């Protein structure tokens, strides 16, 4: 007969095949990063290989049927996504040479250190160790070398490893009909032949500048006020003319600015809105975090878990011989088996984060009712969004209001409400130039619009450019910036969050838009509210059954991203921020540098 | 835990207590191939129950309990003891 009903027989077979392996694959990295072991690490590549060349086993049994015959854009989707090659497409040296940098990268990420320069016993990782100073030191000797450590050890040691990474997985993204490796990235959000829904991998170029445009200025009073509040916490080190010195940032390259908190906060003697205090006085542990995370979701209409959550999950951390690594994900291993890996402390940052993965969660669930290709994320920004849609709502003071933190007598005054906008504007505001800059550059690389001698004079310029950040130490092409960090050398994804970052508030005004909040989107709660969970579910049981667009107008109604409720969430704040930034300095000058001071 | 399995593959439905058996290779147009080969595969394939599968993968032993309308008088289940009246009656 035709070949779209034995092609239905044939996915039928790859499927009832393939979630069984994939189980296994999947439970057999879990009790790796659960237990780490030699057997266990060696079962991740058991079962990961035999998964791994599953996907091309399959792919040349469905490369064999023509993708120009598909009527049912079901199966359709699914065979985009089988016949996908993937990375294993290129001359037989180069394939393993490519995991092998992509490995090696991985292993001395993780496991590289750097050391004090007169004992060379004194050493530390990453993490922890290193992300500690640049978050709580408050020493600029400290914080700097630090800094220079960080990317002087490994980062000159991941340079060349992302040298020939870059022309070998360029060479695999032209073997794979794609322009460079960054249109390999844009074509996961690319999509063929909706009609009205459609979506080309120039766009996301577009859309990103269209709304970075929409960003410059509330980013740009925002980082005028934390510059002067690191003039402040650091006197006689920064200009008020200048960018940011690159180690006073939070954190070692300029993510997230959330630990210049404690001295950028605007209204140091009103009660603080993180209930972290709240949280350890009053007693709650990290089962009480995710109950209570799981009763939201309840609240907001959803149901509960399964049985394969609150039973096999390790949501905390066991410390000693059963150890663990601490990362906070949600790995989704079918068969009702969805887990959040983390090391819960009692902490009001794990508290949104115990909200965050369980959305994670609560979206693999939606899309549960799918076979397995269509479960998946539409995109990937639809899971990210999912989650920090449970968080943001969580973080209100509406929300710890009605918890049973923040005795309920709360003032809801225009302080702390400053306060609290801020201190999340930080995190939201500053995590967006850098995003931007980052894929920027690295779309740049990979194009090859920077050259081989100037990755690091070029990335310096766009970090005065785009973030406004100077180097305090400059650096040659012995150094590597962005290949020292977890995203570059470990092949990440990075405008995944941006997009994540836009869906963000948008799902989170289409969630307060049914629930009928009073003020502005900054104080709504979705919780008690079933219509919000019901309105985010409508969108989150489609999965991959459908292009990213249709789904993104069943949350608000349009097709492209957009960042007005994020001007909604901030434009109080960013008026104050106006008032504020009337005194200090507007704009960054790329001329300044510690070093040249 | 794989010693159980089923079919999904099928030339359509069944018949009233047709117990289909049939060890026979699968094909959607007759043709009785030779696995690997090309769309004849295999009809009976795993389950993958496991205890670690929450409420979602649970194995479940279903007895169905058919119960026969008379076709014969009573052999399933269904002392009165009265003398010297007019009573109503059933025996066995």
């Amino acid at each position: 007969s035709t070949i779209e009903e034995q092609a239905k027989t044939f996915l039928d077979k790859f499927n009832h095949e393939a979630e069984d392996l994939f189980y296994q694959s999947s439970l057999a990295s879990w009790n790796y990063n659960t237990n780490i072991t030699e057997e266990n690490v060696q079962n991740m590549n058991n079962a990961g290989d035999k998964w791994s060349a599953f996907l091309k086993e399959q792919s040349t049994l469905a490369q064999m049927y023509p993708l120009q015959e598909i009527q049912n854009l079901t199966v359709k989707l699914q065979l985009q996504a089988l016949q996908q090659n993937g990375s294993s497409v290129l001359s037989e040296d180069k394939s393993k040479r490519l995991n092998t940098i992509l490995n090696t990268m991985s292993t001395i990420y993780s496991t590289g250190k750097v050391c004090n320069p007169d004992n060379p016993q004194e050493c530390l990782l990453l993490e922890p160790g290193l992300n500690e100073i640049m978050a709580n030191s408050l020493d600029y000797n400290e914080r700097l070398w630090a800094w220079e450590s960080w990317r002087s050890e490994v980062g000159k040691q991941l340079r060349p490893l992302y040298e020939e990474y870059v022309v070998l997985k360029n060479e695999m993204a032209r073997a794979n009909h794609y322009e460079d490796y960054g249109d390999y990235w844009r074509g996961d959000y690319e999509v063929n032949g909706v009609d009205g829904y459609d979506y080309s991998r120039g766009q996301l170029i577009e859309d990103v500048e269209h709304t970075f445009e929409e960003i410059k200025p509330l980013y740009e009073h925002l980082h005028a006020y934390v510059r002067a509040k690191l003039m402040n916490a650091y006197p006689s080190y920064i200009s008020p003319i200048g960018c940011l010195p690159a180690h006073l940032l939070g954190d070692m390259w300029g993510r997230f600015w959330t630990n210049l908190y404690s001295l950028t906060v605007p209204f140091g003697q009103k009660p603080n809105i993180d209930v972290t205090d709240a949280m350890v006085d009053q007693a709650w542990d990290a089962q009480r975090i995710f109950k209570e995370a799981e009763k939201f979701f309840v609240s907001v209409g959803l149901p509960n878990m399964t049985q394969g959550f609150w039973e096999n999950s390790m949501l905390t951390d066991p410390g000693n011989v059963q150890k663990a690594v601490c990362h906070p994900t949600a790995w989704d291993l079918g068969k009702g088996d969805f887990r959040i890996l983390m090391c819960t402390k009692v902490t009001m940052d794990d508290f949104l984060t115990a909200h965050h993965e369980m959305g994670h969660i609560q979206y693999d669930m939606a899309y549960a009712a799918q076979p397995f290709l269509l479960r998946n994320g539409a995109n990937e920004g639809f899971h990210e969004a999912v989650g920090e849609i449970m968080s943001l709502s969580a973080a209100t003071p509406k929300h710890l209001k009605s918890i049973g933190l923040l005795s309920p007598d709360f003032q809801e005054d225009n302080e702390t409400e400053i306060n609290f906008l801020l201190k999340q504007a930080l995190t939201i505001v500053g995590t967006l130039p850098f995003t931007y800059m980052l894929e920027k550059w690295r779309w740049m690389v990979f194009k090859g619009e920077i050259p081989k001698d100037q990755w690091m004079k070029k990335w310096w310029e766009m970090k005065r450019e785009i973030v406004g950040v100077v180097e305090p130490v400059p650096h040659d092409e012995t150094y590597c910036d962005p290949a020292s960090l977890f995203h570059v050398s470990n092949d990440y994804s990075f405008i995944r969050y941006y997009t994540r970052t836009l869906y963000q508030f948008q799902f989170q005004e289409a969630l307060c838009q049914a629930a009928k909040h009073e003020g502005p989107l900054h104080k709504c709660d979705i919780s008690n509210s079933t219509e919000a969970g019901q309105k985010l579910f409508n969108m989150l049981r489609l999965g991959k059954s459908e292009p990213w667009t249709l789904a993104l107008e069943n949350v608000v109604g349009a097709k492209n991203m957009n960042v007005r409720p994020l001007l909604n969430y901030f434009e109080p704040l960013f008026t104050w921020l106006k008032d504020q930034n009337k005194n200090s300095f507007v704009g960054w000058s790329t001329d300044w540098s510690p070093y040249a001071d | 835990n794989y010693n159980y399995k089923y079919r999904y593959l099928r030339h359509g439905k069944l018949r009233p207590f047709e117990r289909d058996i049939s060890n026979v290779p699968f094909s959607p147009d007759g043709k009785p191939c030779t696995p690997p080969a090309l769309n004849c595969y295999w009809p009976l394939n795993d389950y993958g129950f496991y205890t670690t599968t929450g409420i979602g993968y649970q194995p479940y032993r279903v007895v169905v309990l058919s119960f026969e309308l008379l076709n014969a008088p009573a052999t399933v289940c269904g002392t009165d003891l009265i003398k010297n009246q007019c009573v109503n009656f059933n025996f066995n």
